[PDB]
Formats: structure tokens, C-alpha cells, sequence
């Protein structure tokens, strides 16, 4: 899922997990005890919270995530580093 | 031997202990006689009379090395002394001194009940470091893991398997039925005495273990859903969590007006390690990504 | 310190009536259990003085139970405290105790409490308070102010 | 002095039993109420014997055993809140005396 | 790197088991870091060949020693230690 | 350095101010002499008193002299230094001057240092060596002690105290008001401090329930 939704619902868990609405707490606490993810779940509304995870490749040879995040970030911090230079133009003097 | 003794016969022998220690040279006759007043003062029902005379017992050291297993066989009598009046860390050295007579006896009955009496007391021991390595020292027996209750017992030992308590009550209430071996099940479970407090100690352990692992695994949680997921009731969690706050070693937080309760850090007083974690930890791994992705660039540019 | 020999029996000469039992109480029993005295709260028996004849109650018949017990049996003939730089007396009192309390129930033994080569004069010219201040700093690091962990004093002399 | 054992043992003394009476009944009931720290027993047998309670003008020692016990009672009842707390969390966790035994905690 | 690297690796391992070679540059106008360090282990592959002695990389770094810059830093004279706040960190920023 | 240095680091003498048995004479005056002027110095200012130099305690050996001194050391505030009078005298007939050098420069090197001198013997050392039988030796170290008694600063905050029952190798010029002014002699027993101390020693021994101690008062 294309993040920025990490604290979320439970019906997609009870739908894709082929589990019920009730048995998601066993699910999340046992999955934390396994050791593939380490985020302490917001349990009051069955709201997920996640950490480090193991990947299975992105867009078909990692086109889209790589471009629109990696190179977007490249030109982000690169060009705003040029802006750091632009305001720090002669503070080296 | 007259009337099989009483307290007044024991009152004779207790003043007839402190004189008969240091006259001659002796090692063994006082031990194989010293059993007699301790099985007296256990039947004098006091148990602090037993601990006074235990303060008389313990002052004689170098009690190993008695030849031809002569006081290694007395270790059944010394544990017969220290059975009741020993607390749940006394039972650790107690139930590892139980092993010394079946150590060389090989004994597929009394060493088999040495197996069960050495397996059925780790949960009885409180949450401590000695639990944390005694679970690795019960790791090392050969025919104890033939007992599936050892598998259940090691299964209780790492997040305890988020379960229903009564299923484990099935699996460990079969043990009073199990075999000719019944005395470890008597000492732990088949007692209408301290063993019933060991039942309630297992109750203590299961709700306390829900605290132990779930106090890591808490961000926000309702009150009554907790109370029914503690293998127990809702309003009974008043007392059943007042004990876990006179436990006083977990800083916690509850709300009764809305039920949203929470065990967590003391409410973000220091915001730094968010910045430190992300920037230093992950982004210094990212400035290492330069240092080792040029290395992996060299890896792929072996064949490029 | 450790030139200290031992006797080949508890009965090296004889006469062990009060010797075995009372020396046993003054050394070995509260080192086995301090909590009995902690029903009261006091350090272990502060040590007898083997006086009497010079040689049946002076140096002989002093190491009877010492042969049996074998814990921290050093010798102090008490000439080694009357020093050259005369304030090394108290420093070697520190060197006595702070080297002793290792074998944890310590045996502070002192044959011939005031020993130097010769005889002794009276309360006039210099047969004087060397002994008194030296002995009070002895008693200072023995008990009273400073001690630790079931150390047993034993004094044994009739010469001073 | 906060040694109630010796209060018991010395009302059990022989000359206390030579000159026994009602003021020693006040002392014994307040003694056991301090021995077990039961604040209800304390206030109860305090009010029961008011005519003998005047003869100590220092009722401040009494209400300071009340107060100076109530300090650590509200200490063990200010840490007990964060486990499973009840009706108001600030009014009637205090042993449910009637409903308004406070203006003491709030006064502190 | 090239193919003879593994041959001089074969001979450098018999002198020292955990040997390490150094790729250098004769003109570092770099970011920069100085010269390289490897580690030669055998991981062979997922392939099943006879032993693959592929060069694994040790993270290289630089230490220091007393009295070894005495004339050189004297000759450069452009040494500027305490100026962090204008330049010494913006270089790292750019970098 | 002072006997190790400046209340030798860890050593509380572990004699409680409460362990003292009702010494409402001793505790009050010693409190005023040493324990008070470190705290309420402005009352000495405001009345202009010039606080006393040093209490001279004496009496029977075992009515709480060394007990009281070590108990003030237990409950000290300033830089106490425990000093025995002749545990470190080194045949310098006039090492008491080097003692007072340590006193001076270590009391202003530290905070004002409160220095009690126990077992007063620091005049008579063991290598008395002069013409008559230490007449002029004991007398010269006494008058020397006086010379470094009269001129501290009246403002060098060192509390000096002596406790033996022997003012005979001590000069009766030490009993001139201005140097060792406070006269206190301790009671041998008395009544009701048998009650107090019979109570206090029973703080640890466990009192077999009716074996009472008023009979022994």
C-alpha cells in the first residue's frame, strides 16, 4: 500500500488475512513476537503501526518508486542544497 | 519411640541438640540423627521452629563428599525438611539438589519424578534472572522433552502463546492423572494448601505475563477488552490490576471515563531521539550506502 | 606473617579443658554464624589474654585449636611495631589489618604484647607512652572505631 | 513515639493495672487504632471519648497521625490510580469514608 | 580491478591469511576519502563453481601518530581548525 | 592530609545524636559551640559576641566524652577532621606547631575545619630529651600550644576541643577565659538517664517481652 496511511483500519486485515474482525489482536501481537516488524499497534481502534520490513520488488523492475521518490529526492535535496549555497553564497566570504 | 514422640519429647531433644555438637569428632551420626528433630519440628506445625532449627542445621558445612553416596541419599531427607518452608527461590536450589540422588541412579521412576519435580517449578519461581537461565538449564535434559508438558512449559516461556488459560489448565490438570508419578503434581497442583496458592500463582503468572509482554505491546487500548483478554473478568480487574500496580515496577496509565488506557513512556519529555534515530541511525546508514554501494558497484562491475 | 608453623596435633602438650571449647566459641562459632550475635548486634568475642606461667600459658598451648581451624593464623610478636621512624608503628598497624582481612574471619594473634630486646623500667624516664599510644592505636584498628567482618582478636602474654 | 507494641506492653504493666480506668481505655483504643493505622477506628474511638479527649490539649498529635498517615496513604493512592481507577479519581478513592472525607487532600 | 587481482590474492593469502590489498589513486581530487582496503573470503556463489575468491570490501579509514606532520603542515600554512559555523560544515553539506 | 584527610572520606563514627542519653547539658552546649555557629552566624554578628574558642570537656572516662565527640563527627556539617593527640607525633618537640600549620592552612584550604583532638597527650611525646626531667620540655610544648592558641584569627573558623581527665601536664594558663573557656564535667551515672540509655541500648537487642529494666533503674 502506497504509504502515508500507516495508522489505519482493520477490515482490510480481516479481509486479506482470511481472519475475522475479532482475531486481529492475536494476529498483530504474534506477528510482533515473530520479528519481521516491530511497531507497537494502536490497539484501541485496531490501528496498525509498523516498522522495518522485507521487500518484494516495486514497479516491475522498480521504475516508479525509484524515479518519483529517489530522483525526486535527489533533485529535492540537491537543488535545495544549491539553495543552501544560494543563501550561503558568500557567508564563507 | 515410646509414643512416637510429641512436642515435649521434641522439647527434650531441642535442648539435647545444642550440647551434643562439639565434644568428639563426628561427621555423619549427627546428620542421620539430625533428620529426626527436623521431621519432629515439621510436625510441631510451627515452621519458624523449623527455621530456628534450620539456623541450627545450616551452620554445619562440608556436607558433600560423604562416601558411598551416603548423604547424597540423605538429600531426599534434607529436601523433605526444606519442602514446605522454602519459598519460590529456595525451591530452585531445592529442586536442583533433588537431582543429586537420581544423578547416579538412572532409575526410570525416581529419576523420572526427578524430571517432573525439576520441570514443574520454573513457573513457580518469580520473574527474575534465575528464571532466565534456569529455562536454559532445564534445556539440557534428555528424556524430559519426551514429556509433552515440557514442550508446553517451554512454550510458556517466550511470549507464552497468547492463549486461553483453561487450555493450559487442561494440559496441566492431566498431570495429576498422569502415571504413577503424582507427587510433583501434588506439590504444585494437588495441594489444598500452598499448591492452591500455586494455582493462583499460575493465575498471577498469566495475568502478569500479559502485563510483561503487552506492556511492550501497548500504544492505546480499551479497558474492558483488556480485562476480558487477560483470561479473566471485567470488574474483577479492579483487584486484578491493583495487584499489578502494587507490583509498582511498570509505569502505566489508565482512564476510566473513556476506557482508553495505555502503558507507555512518560509522555515524550525528550523529543531528540526521533531526530537522532532518523538522521544519525538511518541517514548515516544512508551515507554508508555510498561507502558500500560503491562496493556493490564494484561487486557488479567485477562482471561489468 | 607466613613463617607461622602449626602443631602436629590439637594436643601438642595437653590440658585442653577450657581451651578447646572457649577458644572454639571465641573464634569459630560466630564466624560460622554472625546472626546469633546480631540478635544482640555486637562484634565477636573481643579476645582473651593467655596469661599465667611463662610457657604453659604463654607461647606453648596457644596453637591447639589453631592447628584444627586453619583460617587466618598469622603471628605478631609485637617487636615489629616498635619501629625506626616511630610513626611507622601505626602505619604497620594498618599494614597488619589491611593485609589480614582477606582470609575473611581473621585471627589477630599477638604473643608478647610489649616486646623489645631486654627488660623494662617504670613510670619515670623513657619506659613510657610508646606502649600506651601504640597500644591505643592497636585497639583503634582492632575494635572500637575501625574493624570489619568477624575478625577475632587473640591476645596472649604475661610479660609486659 | 510510634512504638505501639510497648504501649500495649505497658498498659499491661503492673502499676497501669494498679491504677486502671477509662482514660487508659481511651489510650488503649487509640493505641490499637494507631497499631493498625485504621483511620476509621481512630476517628471513631476518638469521638467516642471526647470528655477524656479534651485532657490532651494536643489533638494535633492525633490529627497529625491522621494527616501524617494520610500523606503516605494518598501516596499509595496516587500511584494506584494508573492501573484501574474509579468514579472520580480525585474524590473517592480514599477508602470510601462517606463521600466527602476530603477538603484534606485538596487542602494539601 | 582485473583478473590478475585474484592471482596476487592467491599468493597474498599464503603470507597472511586475512590479507588486504590497497587500491590507490595517484591524484585524489576527490570528495574525498583516501585509498581502498579489501577482504578476501570465499562465499563461493549460488553457482556451484570451484572456489570463488571474490574480493569483499573492508571499510577503510585513517588514523594518526605523534610527530609526523612537522614540516609538511608547516609548509602548507593554510591550516584553519576553528572556523566551524561558516565554512567547515557547509563544505560537508555540499559534499 | 589529616589522619587521612578531612573527615577520612567515608567514616561516619556511627554514634547517633539520638544515641546520646539525655545529655541536655552536654548536647546543648556542644551544639552551641560547634554545631550552631556554622549555621546561625548572623546572630553572633547581630549581638557581637565573638563566639567561644573551644569547649574543655572532662570527667569520668566513659560518661560520653569520646562518644559525644564522635557523635558530633557523625552529625557534622563543616569540614571535620578527626585527630588523636599523639597517634602521629614524630619526636618533634613542637610538632604541635606543624599540627596547627595543618589546622590553619587546611581549615582555610577547606571550609572552616572543625578539629577535635582526642586523647590529649600531644605535649608529652616519648623522646623527651632535655636537661631536667622534661620540666622545660612539657612546659615548652605547653607554652608553645598557648602561643598557637592566642592568635588564630578569632576569625579562623576552627573548633578545637580537648577531652581528658588530666590537667596536670596541661598548663593552668589554658584555663584563662579566652582559650578553653567552656567548663563541662559529665555526670557519672544519674537517674533517668539510666531510663534513657537503658532504653537506647535496647534498640537492637530484642527484649524478651517482660524482662524489664526499671528494676535496674
Amino acid at each position: 500500500r502506497p504509504a502515508n496511511h500507516r495508522q489505519l483500519t482493520f477490515e482490510e486485515i480481516a479481509k486479506s488475512a482470511k481472519i475475522t474482525v475479532n482475531e486481529v489482536e492475536l494476529l498483530v501481537m504474534k506477528a510482533l513476537s515473530v520479528g519481521l516488524v516491530k511497531g507497537s499497534i494502536d490497539e484501541v481502534d485496531k490501528r496498525v503501526h509498523m516498522t522495518w520490513v522485507q521487500p518484494r520488488v516495486l514497479d516491475l523492475q522498480q521504475i516508479k518508486g525509484m524515479k518519483d521518490r529517489l530522483e525526486f529526492w535527489c533533485t529535492d535535496v540537491k537543488s535545495m542544497e544549491m539553495l543552501v549555497e544560494h543563501q550561503a553564497h558568500d557567508i564563507l566570504t | 519411640k515410646e509414643q512416637n514422640g510429641d512436642v515435649k519429647e521434641a522439647a527434650s531433644i531441642l535442648q539435647e541438640l545444642q550440647v551434643e555438637t562439639y565434644g568428639s569428632m563426628e561427621k555423619k551420626e549427627r546428620v542421620e540423627f539430625i533428620l529426626e528433630q527436623m521431621r519432629l519440628c515439621l510436625a510441631v506445625k510451627d515452621y519458624i521452629r523449623t527455621q530456628i532449627i534450620s539456623k541450627k542445621i545450616n551452620t554445619k558445612f562440608f556436607q558433600e563428599e560423604n562416601t558411598e553416596k551416603l548423604k547424597l541419599k540423605y538429600y531426599n531427607l534434607m529436601i523433605q525438611l526444606d519442602q514446605h518452608e522454602g519459598s519460590y527461590l529456595s525451591i530452585c536450589k531445592h529442586y536442583r539438589a533433588i537431582y543429586d540422588t537420581p544423578c547416579i541412579q538412572a532409575e526410570s521412576e525416581k529419576w523420572q519424578q526427578a524430571l517432573k519435580s525439576v520441570v514443574l517449578y520454573v513457573i513457580l519461581a518469580p520473574f527474575d534472572n534465575e528464571q532466565s537461565d534456569l529455562v536454559h538449564r532445564i534445556s539440557g535434559d534428555k528424556k524430559l522433552e519426551e514429556i509433552p508438558k515440557y514442550k508446553d512449559l517451554l512454550k510458556l516461556f517466550t511470549t507464552m502463546e497468547l492463549m486461553r488459560w483453561s487450555t493450559l489448565v487442561e494440559d496441566y490438570g492431566m498431570e495429576l492423572r498422569k502415571g504413577s508419578l503424582e507427587s510433583p503434581a501434588t506439590d504444585v497442583f494437588g495441594s489444598t494448601e500452598e499448591g492452591e496458592k500455586r494455582w493462583k500463582d499460575l493465575k498471577n503468572r498469566v495475568v502478569e505475563h500479559n502485563i510483561r509482554i503487552m506492556a511492550k505491546y501497548y500504544t492505546r487500548i480499551t479497558m474492558k477488552r483488556m480485562a476480558q483478554l487477560l483470561d479473566l473478568s471485567v470488574d474483577e480487574s479492579e483487584a486484578f490490576l491493583s495487584n499489578l500496580v502494587v507490583n509498582k515496577t511498570i509505569f502505566a496509565k489508565v482512564d476510566r471515563l473513556a476506557g482508553i488506557i495505555n502503558f507507555q513512556r512518560p509522555k515524550d519529555p525528550n523529543n531528540l531521539l526521533n531526530d537522532w534515530s532518523q538522521k544519525l541511525n538511518s541517514l548515516m546508514s544512508l551515507v554508508n550506502k555510498t561507502t558500500h554501494l560503491i562496493a556493490k558497484e564494484e561487486m557488479i562491475h567485477n562482471l561489468q | 606473617s607466613h613463617e607461622d608453623p602449626g602443631n602436629v596435633s590439637y594436643s601438642e602438650i595437653g590440658g585442653l579443658s577450657e581451651q578447646i571449647r572457649e577458644l572454639r566459641e571465641v573464634i569459630e562459632l560466630p564466624l560460622t554464624n554472625p546472626e546469633l550475635f546480631q540478635r544482640v548486634g555486637i562484634i565477636p568475642p573481643k579476645g582473651c589474654l593467655l596469661y599465667g606461667p611463662p610457657g604453659t600459658g604463654k607461647t606453648l598451648l596457644a596453637r591447639a585449636v589453631a592447628s584444627q581451624l586453619d583460617c587466618n593464623f598469622l603471628k605478631v610478636v609485637s617487636s615489629s611495631i616498635v619501629d625506626k621512624y616511630i610513626g611507622e608503628s601505626a602505619r604497620l598497624i594498618r599494614e597488619m589489618f589491611n593485609y589480614a582481612r582477606d582470609h575473611q574471619p581473621c585471627i589477630i594473634f599477638m604473643d608478647e604484647i610489649d616486646a623489645i630486646g631486654g627488660r623494662r623500667f617504670s613510670e619515670g624516664t623513657s619506659a613510657d607512652r610508646e606502649i600506651q599510644r601504640t597500644l591505643m592505636e592497636l585497639l583503634n584498628q582492632m575494635d572500637g572505631f575501625d574493624t570489619l567482618h568477624r575478625v577475632k582478636m587473640i591476645m596472649a602474654t604475661n610479660r609486659p | 513515639l510510634n512504638t505501639p507494641e510497648d504501649v500495649q506492653a505497658l498498659v499491661s504493666g503492673k502499676l497501669a493495672l494498679r491504677y486502671a480506668g477509662r482514660q487508659t481505655e481511651a489510650l488503649k483504643c487509640v493505641a490499637q487504632a494507631s497499631k493498625n493505622r485504621s483511620l476509621a477506628d481512630f476517628e471513631k474511638a476518638l469521638t467516642d471519648y471526647r470528655a477524656e479527649l479534651r485532657d490532651d490539649p494536643i489533638i494535633s498529635t492525633h490529627l497529625a497521625k491522621l494527616y501524617d498517615n494520610l500523606l503516605e496513604q494518598n501516596l499509595i493512592r496516587v500511584i494506584e490510580p494508573f492501573s484501574r481507577v474509579q468514579i472520580e479519581h480525585i474524590s473517592s478513592l480514599i477508602k470510601l469514608s462517606k463521600a466527602d472525607v476530603e477538603r484534606k487532600l485538596s487542602q494539601m | 580491478l582485473h583478473k590478475n587481482d585474484i592471482a596476487i590474492n592467491e599468493l597474498m593469502k599464503r603470507y597472511c591469511p586475512n590479507s588486504v590489498l590497497v587500491i590507490i589513486d595517484v591524484k585524489p581530487k576527490d570528495l574525498g576519502l583516501p585509498t581502498e582496503a579489501y577482504i578476501s573470503v570465499e562465499e563461493v556463489h549460488d553457482d556451484g563453481t570451484p572456489t570463488s575468491k571474490t574480493f569483499e570490501h573492508v571499510t577503510s579509514e585513517i588514523g594518526a601518530e605523534e610527530a609526523e606532520e612537522v614540516g609538511v603542515e608547516h609548509l602548507l600554512r593554510d591550516i584553519k581548525d576553528t572556523t566551524v559555523g561558516t565554512l567547515s560544515q557547509r563544505i560537508t553539506n555540499q559534499v | 592530609d589529616s589522619s587521612i584527610m578531612m573527615l577520612t572520606s567515608d567514616q561516619k563514627p556511627d554514634v547517633m545524636y539520638a544515641d546520646i542519653g539525655g545529655m541536655d547539658i552536654q548536647k546543648q552546649e556542644v551544639r552551641e559551640a560547634v554545631e550552631l555557629p556554622l549555621t546561625h552566624f548572623e546572630l553572633y554578628k547581630q549581638i557581637g559576641i565573638d563566639p567561644p574558642r573551644g569547649v574543655l570537656m572532662y570527667g569520668p572516662p566513659g560518661c560520653g566524652k569520646t562518644m559525644l565527640a564522635k557523635a558530633v563527627a557523625h552529625h557534622t556539617t563543616a569540614a571535620f577532621i578527626r585527630v588523636v593527640g599523639s597517634e602521629f607525633v614524630q619526636k618533634y618537640l613542637g610538632e604541635g606547631p606543624r599540627m596547627v600549620r595543618d589546622v590553619f592552612r587546611l581549615a582555610k584550604e577547606n571550609a572552616p575545619a572543625i578539629i577535635f583532638i582526642d586523647e590529649i597527650d600531644a605535649i608529652a611525646t616519648k623522646r623527651f630529651d632535655a636537661q631536667t626531667g622534661a620540666d622545660r620540655e612539657v612546659q615548652r610544648i605547653l607554652l608553645e600550644l598557648l602561643n598557637q592558641m592566642d592568635g588564630f584569627d578569632q576569625n579562623v573558623n576552627v573548633k578545637v576541643i580537648m577531652a581528658t581527665n588530666r590537667a596536670d601536664t596541661l598548663d593552668p594558663a589554658l584555663l584563662r577565659p579566652g582559650r578553653l573557656d567552656r567548663k563541662i564535667e559529665f555526670p557519672l551515672p544519674d537517674r533517668r538517664q539510666k531510663r534513657l540509655i537503658f532504653s537506647t541500648i535496647t534498640s537492637k537487642m530484642n527484649l524478651s517481652e517482660e524482662v524489664d529494666l526499671e528494676d535496674y533503674v
